[PDB]
């Protein structure tokens, strides 16, 4: 029964360096932010942080995870709320929030220690 | 003199089709689901991706906006309609940046191969506003990707620029 | 020095690594990436035609990409015939837990072309030691690599790192 | 044939960290030390640091740029030297120093703040 409700299994996610660089290069994104603390921290921002392009994989990656390789991604939509700064570690839950007729909604939150990073809405269909 | 400039710019219409630097590809995928670390098959292994319905590994769909970024070798085309809105916002003081909302729709999965190309909108710029980064203006921004002349994604995503405090 | 001696000796009785294939073959996306972040405006790694004027069947990748093609990458692990292995894990058990690079000869027998696929294979060459250095106790070692496509040698390199005991040791 | 002695145009390089770290990945090299300043301060480094694959790609460049895109690099052979760390820059020198049947062996230098960063015997054909 694909159920409103179903919950997806925690990931949690360690943001080292090693993470932030080698995501936001893997998107081609060279702003400088994500890969030079001084520049970050000349801009007022704590320390190097992940990019927009890793937050919509790593979204789109937590809900195949657990919808398996036949689901379709159809739209992601997501809104920033705190920075995830090197060192934080993200821990990522998501909900099925609709299903109607093979066309699924996940919602997701990626928090860190101090608020909600990223949430986040998924559509896709799964087999 | 900011809402002068968006006018002119939005004026100008949607950029010219800019084609992506290449075309999908299976080391750019490789490079991607790597760091991701997304181990969903369908992306590096042919057979998996036919179980799943597809004709053979496909690209993540959130690779989309990657196609067609500028990376360092890249030149801006006159007609880009942020890179002009980006300027005005440093040489006013408001060097910070910070990407905060993203939508993206995929009409489907992509094949290596297939040759992105990509036009942009230049939308509302609102401000200033008082953010917790410092005053700042948000720029919105709609895409449309195709392959050929067929849409295949979209998105509507919305940058802060601020002056750091 | 004498237990050192004798295995490198066994390790070397092992030969040459199995060839290990590129993750993918050349390629000009990653020949983009990398003459973007050199800087290196060489028109035969970008354009057909030039490279033609050049002598080239086509665009070629640029001769210093060729480790390039046979990283590891991310959380890589090197294959269990990889003689490197065995030889620091026998040195950091001696003490010389620090390491350098000191050298690295690269000779290119010939240029590549995207969609070739290269294959690497390691060989312990003269590992030499104990010697005084300028970081401390050490032994250097040499290896000799090989890279092909197919059965053709195309590349090969003499790389040599040192293995020292490092000042509070 | 050029000849012994040729010198080739310096060639100057700012090594911020954003050629450090582009440079490093873009060689598929994703060892800490050259995008992690805390892991390379961790290991007694003063902060991140050119890898050796750019070494090897600057030297070419370095030649090439000169040689023009007709040259055949034949191989290149460094001597590695003193780290180039964030915010130093390299400034890179060359003199020709062998002439043999066709085949021309270049030595190049890249020196920075804390010395010789790099020594290369690079031998072309031109
Ligand atoms: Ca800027
Ligand atoms: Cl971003
Ligand atoms: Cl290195």
């Amino acid at each position: 029964m694909t159920v409103v409700g179903a919950v997806l299994p925690e990931l949690k996610l360690y943001g080292d360096p090693t993470f932030i660089v080698s995501t936001a290069l893997a998107t081609r994104d060279f702003q400088d932010v994500h890969h030079d603390r001084d520049k970050a921290v000349a801009q007022g921002s704590k320390d190097i942080f992940v990019n927009i392009l890793t937050d919509t994989g790593l979204v789109q990656r937590y809900v195949t995870d657990w919808a398996g390789p036949s689901a379709l991604i159809k739209s992601i939509g997501l809104r920033l709320g705190v920075p995830w700064y090197a060192y934080d570690t993200v821990t990522f839950s998501g909900e099925v929030t609709a299903v109607n007729d093979g066309l699924i909604t996940v919602k997701v939150v990626g928090r860190n220690t101090l608020g909600d990073h990223v949430t986040a809405t998924v559509e896709l269909s799964m087999r | 003199d900011i809402q002068e400039a968006v006018a002119q710019i939005k004026a100008a219409g949607p950029s010219k089709p800019r084609l992506a630097r290449d075309p999908v590809n299976q080391p750019m995928i490789n490079n991607w689901v790597e760091a991701i670390g997304d181990r969903n098959p369908i992306y590096v292994d042919d057979a998996a991706a036919r179980a799943a319905g597809h004709p053979g590994i496909v690209a993540p769909p959130a690779m989309i906006q990657v196609w067609t970024m500028m990376g360092l070798g890249g030149v801006r085309p006159k007609d880009d309609p942020l890179g002009p809105i980006i300027k005005l916002f440093d040489d006013a003081g408001y060097i910070g940046v910070v990407a905060t909302n993203c939508e993206q729709t995929y009409h489907r999965y992509l094949l290596p191969g297939e040759q992105v190309s990509i036009s942009a909108e230049l939308g509302d710029v609102v401000g200033p506003k008082q953010t917790a980064l410092g005053e700042g203006w948000f720029i919105n921004q709609h895409i449309v990707w195709q392959v050929g002349d067929e849409d295949v994604a979209e998105m509507n995503w919305r940058i802060l620029k601020f002056k750091p405090a």
